[PDB]
RNA sequence: GAGGUAAAGCGAAUGAUUAGAAGUCUUGGGCUUAACUUAUUCUCAAACUUUAAAUAUGUAAGAAGUCCUUGUUGCUUAAUUGAACGUGGACAAUUGAAUGAAGAGCUUUUAGUGGGCCAUUUUUGGUAAGCAGAACUGGCGAUGCGGGAUGA
RNA sequence: CCUAAGGGGGACUCAUGGAGAACAGAAAUCUCCAGUAGAACAAAAGGGUAAAAGUCCCCUUGAUUUUGAUUUUCAGUGUGAA
RNA sequence: GGUUGCGGCCAUAUCUAGCAGAAAGCACCGUUCCCCGUUCGAUCAACCGUAGUUAAGCUGCUAAGAGCAAUACCGAGUAGUGUAGUGGGAGACCAUACGCGAAACUAUUGUGCUGCAAUCU
């Protein structure tokens, strides 16, 4: 009764979007605004702090874009944190802060700007930007790229922001998206921000849940229970981790249990292979014959 | 009433290519232009800022100025009995590097390499390009290729 | 009313069709393009005879109507109304203009009539019939030729009816099960697409 | 693999939407909103007419209808309270091809709430959107995709699930 | 490099359009007609189009070039990065396609003119016109001479 | 003609069709699916635009100051506009 | 080789209908004290990685698949066209000479390639 829509003309005239837009992964509007560089700064690249959250991991990368593809400068993942002493809550706002601090320290070590631009060595939660030192190189400038993730006051991407800013990178930002920002009275409550930096919210949940719902405390905070980690010593886990991250921010790759060839040979066993033209012609001939 | 507006007659010139509408791929914004570069001008209809006039659509020129998002291009236009130097400000979406530079610069590199190697081998080489010359003599073998005789065909109607 | 056709014989202007730009255009005199037994199957009328243009020219809708009527009347009178299927292959889509119906000021004309722009070798009329009805169909077209200006040729087609296949390739594809009826026309077998649907639609398909 | 008796293929209610399309604006619509807030415990939202129709007495952007969306156990409670009014007998023609179903009560006191002369009686519309786990794929911002054909909810599956879960009847 | 005219296309979008056939009417009436849907069919577009010429058109084919080394700045870079302009060094007449070149470049000053017309080809209005209006070129005007008997 | 129909940011996706829901029916409101834009973008027409240039929301005055360069029409004068 | 993050070109990558998927990743998935946003913790925010699952997403494979791309003793040196004649023809138009040269059609083949970082039976 109604016209069939998916005609051959519909498919012929359909213009498919960009591959990574159809994947729903790249916002090319924002990407153009982030990447495009002043034409009189000819080959000087703009550096992005790409911050992406998965269900289990925090990915922070410093990236510059080129015609053949993006090039990673350094990268810090949340699963590197256990090396530094954070094994649980690998997606906290505080885990985000630690990852941002780690990527900042690693980038500055790679560049050579360690003694200059140390950052906020005494984290009190105050809003601060990395100021340049007179008669010295300017701080490494990086712009935050949160991708498709929504901008909300209290979001974890700005946790990675705050960690990277305190780590010595100059990343331009405002404090009105941090946890503890009073929108009515436009000032930042640094006490609550420091709480979030050192897992204060998580510790308060532990304390509030333990005396109200012990069974839920046992299921949600199992790993802490078998690790004998209470609320009062939650903060120290981060406070030490910070210090260790500043002590040795260098990247240590995981020792690989197999070689590239072994990985490839194992994976190739589970990969279906395309039928040859002759094979599918033979299948067609067989189906015709069995159709008589 | 005659109409001679800025974009008159650009109905097809300023159209996007079929199945090529929408966002600009970012290699356009990643290319680097220096003063003295030779660039083609091709208006992109989806960017209306910094758009060239229809005369410069399809022209090639020299970059003379580099600004935040644009380049200044020098074009020579015939006005009566002489050329006038025109200075056009174009956003980089309407600009592309000219491919004639890389070919001539490659012939320069190849000539330098051939001349130095010929000097190393102690011989001489001629570097001037040559037009296609008439072909030389040749012998056509007919083993397996004995000439087939054709004739004009009679008239037929095929409808 | 109507000027002599000589005033509009030649394709001097660009095509001027009905559009959103000219709207008050009269109708063509020809409205019927298929006559005779238009529902006959392809196998019933193997012989095709064409009236072909040897002119780059314009034919009015009035001439198209007159020739259609003349050919139809003669062929139905001599051989019966169901012994043929006549098709007029040119549609008048070009609007002629008339000025008088001051001086040369504002002389852009008003729609006056419709004409078909025909090329050299363009088919004007096609008549599919049986072989035994050749001389009749030919004389029907030869009479219709008088209603047209210029030179036209009566050409006996090499093909089966209104199909694009010769009278031997059609028989080969018919005995090979590659042709099925579609009412007045046929559908041909394709070696592309869904194999099962192709086989179902052409059951007698002797695959090689 | 691809086993139909998988845990994640379980049908369950996504949302229940309660609609009262009072044809006018003002006191009647306000009292209908009061009824909806009473039943659901949630502030309802008023919908405006998309265009003007003189026959129906509505105009564009005039607040006409009121509706509310409930999810979870509260949706289940309201749905079974309404199925009591329907005496657990829907029609085969109450289920859409996409696996959703709906019915409409005519008096809101049949649901089991107290009647007030000031409020009056409003009829009400119930619609239940069915869905399995993984529907977040079609609603999330990043990497949004479509649901595979086998994981989709359809009319036959929804009818069978309704008959099993409510011991009710679907009048074919 | 650019182009969207000729051609082509319409079982490709838009718009126009001839004919049957098979289904659905469940939201048309009296087996029936008419609607739609599906696969087909005839014919079209200066102000339609996926495609797309020929002719015409932009740029380049070096010494003011290419490569190597390292100076200036308040611009620019996280930078010791660049941008521009440079010092110093190497590559010599096949110095980097053809053909031609009563030489190239530059300046001042002033006359007449600012009714045009014709032919081929492209082309608009008009039934057409030794009609009216455009495109490119060549002519007449401004030009005699041989031919078209005669004739811008 | 417009204090937004200007500027910035964010969120959302349009025309239309199908299948469903009391009154409710061809057209009210609700839901899902399909939907390359077949919608919309002040006004002619053409071009352009889909995580937007469209719809809705938040904040605003870059519709500000200074005087040069350039493009179009062009005599390479003015005006307008960019 | 698989996978993820960020990409380049932007369908050989899209679309429809099926099937398979080890490891890790990704994902769905669980919860609402806290920052935050909603008619609705569905989306968005936060928390746990603890209770579960490859069902879906994703990836690959299948189809005389639609589409798309490429190629060509396919059509066709056809249509068109630059240049020429005191060529033909009443004309409409056409042929010839020196050059350039399509589109549809037909057939065949293919169905993402790839850069940086990290990771994995
Ligand atoms: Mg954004
Ligand atoms: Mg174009
Ligand atoms: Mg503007
Ligand atoms: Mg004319
Ligand atoms: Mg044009
Ligand atoms: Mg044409
Ligand atoms: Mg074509
Ligand atoms: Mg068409
Ligand atoms: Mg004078
Ligand atoms: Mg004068
Ligand atoms: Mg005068
Ligand atoms: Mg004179
Ligand atoms: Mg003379
Ligand atoms: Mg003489
Ligand atoms: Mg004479
Ligand atoms: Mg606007
Ligand atoms: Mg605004
Ligand atoms: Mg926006
Ligand atoms: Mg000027
Ligand atoms: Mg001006």
């Amino acid at each position: 009764m109604q016209k069939e829509f998916r005609t051959s003309a519909y498919h012929s005239r359909f213009q498919t979007p960009f591959r990574r837009r159809q994947e729903g992964k790249t916002d090319y509007y924002q990407r153009k605004r982030l990447v495009t560089q002043h034409k009189a700064k000819y080959n000087s690249p703009k550096y992005r702090l790409v911050v992406r959250f998965t269900n289990k991991d925090i990915i922070a990368q410093i990236v510059s874009a080129h015609i053949t593809g993006d090039v990673v400068f350094t990268a810090a993942y949340a699963h590197e944190l256990p090396r530094y002493g954070i094994k649980y809550g690998l997606t906290n706002w505080s885990a985000a802060y630690a990852v941002g601090l780690l990527v900042a320290r690693r980038a500055l070590q790679k560049l050579g700007l360690d003694e200059t631009y140390t950052g906020v060595e005494e984290v009190e939660g105050e809003f601060e930007l990395t100021e340049a030192v007179e008669d010295g190189p300017r701080p490494f400038k990086v712009f935050l790229d949160i991708g498709l993730q929504r901008t909300t006051t209290g979001a974890r991407v700005f946790g990675v922001l705050k960690g990277a800013s305190d780590g010595g990178l100059y990343v331009p930002h405002s404090p009105n998206r941090f946890p503890g920002w009073d929108i009515e009275a436009e000032e930042l409550d640094a006490e609550l921000l420091r709480k979030y930096i050192f897992g204060g919210h998580v510790a308060e949940y532990m304390e509030e849940l333990l005396d109200d719902d012990e069974e839920k405390y046992k299921s949600i905070f199992k790993n802490y229970i078998e690790e004998e980690i209470e609320s009062e010593d939650v903060e120290e886990i981060y406070a030490n981790a910070h210090e260790a991250i500043r002590a040795d921010p260098s990247f240590k790759p995981t020792e690989k249990k197999f070689t590239k060839e072994q990985y490839k040979a194992e994976s190739k066993k589970y990969r279906q292979q395309k039928l040859t033209r002759a094979e599918r012609q033979a299948k067609v001939a067989k189906k015709i014959a069995e159709f008589k | 009433g005659k109409s001679r507006g800025y974009r008159s007659g650009t109905r097809y010139a300023f159209q996007r290519d079929f199945k090529k509408h929408g966002a600009i791929p970012l290699s356009t914004y990643l290319k680097v232009y220096k003063v003295g570069d030779i660039v083609d001008i091709k208006a992109n209809g989806s960017i209306q800022k910094g758009m060239p006039h229809k005369y410069y659509h399809g022209k090639t020129g020299i970059v003379y100025n580099v600004t935040k998002s644009s380049v200044g291009v020098i074009i020579n236009k015939v006005v009566g009995n002489r050329y006038i130097e025109k200075r056009v400000n174009l956003r980089v979406e309407h600009v592309k590097h000219s491919a004639c530079r890389q070919e001539f610069l490659n012939r320069v590199k190849s000539n330098a390499a051939k001349k130095r190697e010929a000097k190393a081998n102690g011989e001489t080489v001629y570097l001037k390009r040559q037009a296609a010359k008439p072909r030389g003599s040749r012998i056509i073998s007919t083993e397996g290729n004995i000439p087939q005789t054709l004739a004009p065909v009679a008239y037929e109607t095929f409808i | 009313a109507r000027r002599p056709a000589r005033c509009y014989r030649y394709c001097k202007n660009k095509p001027y069709p009905k559009s959103r730009y000219n709207r008050a255009v009269p109708d063509a005199k020809i409205r019927i393009y298929d006559l005779g037994r238009k529902k006959a199957t392809v196998d019933e009328f193997p012989l095709c005879i064409h009236l072909v243009s040897n002119e780059l020219e314009q034919l009015s809708s009035e001439a198209l109507e007159a020739a259609r009527i003349c050919a139809n009347k003669y062929i139905t009178k001599v051989s019966g109304r169901d012994s043929f299927h006549l098709r007029v292959r040119v549609h008048p889509f070009h609007v002629l203009r008339i000025n008088k119906m001051q001086g040369m000021r504002g002389a852009w004309g008003k729609p006056h009539g419709l004409a078909a722009r025909v090329s050299i070798g363009q088919i004007i009329m096609s008549a599919r019939t049986k072989d035994s009805n050749k001389d009749v169909v030919i004389e029907g077209l030869r009479r219709a030729r008088y209603k047209f200006p210029g030179q036209q040729k009566i050409i006996i087609s090499k093909k089966w009816g209104f199909t694009p296949l010769n009278r031997d390739e059609y028989i080969a594809k018919k005995t090979n099960g590659e042709v099925i009826d579609d009412g007045a026309y046929v559908k041909f077998l394709s070696r592309k697409g869904n194999l099962e649907a192709n086989l179902q639609q052409f059951p007698n398909y002797q695959y090689s | 693999s691809d086993k139909s008796q998988n845990v994640m293929r379980e049908l369950r209610i996504e949302k229940l939407v309660l609609n009262i399309c009072v044809g006018e604006s003002g006191d009647r619509l306000t009292r209908a909103a009061k009824v909806l807030e009473q039943l659901s415990g949630q502030t309802p939202v008023q919908s405006k007419a998309r265009y003007t129709v003189r026959t129906f007495g509505i105009r564009r952007n005039e607040k006409i209808a009121v509706h509310v969306t409930v999810r979870g156990p509260k949706a289940e409670e309201i749905l079974e309270r309404g199925l009591k009014v329907k005496e657990y007998q829907l029609r085969s023609k109450n289920f859409s091809a996409t696996g959703n179903f709906g019915f409409g009560i005519d008096e809101h006191i049949d649901l089991g709430i107290k009647y007030d002369p000031s409020i009056g009686i409003y009829g009400m519309d119930f619609y239940v959107v069915m869905g399995r786990a993984g529907a977040r794929v079609t609603r999330r911002k990043r990497a949004r995709s479509t649901i595979g054909n086998s994981h989709k909810t359809n009319k036959e599956d929804t009818i069978q699930w309704f008959k099993t879960r409510y011991d009710a009847e679907v009048l074919d």
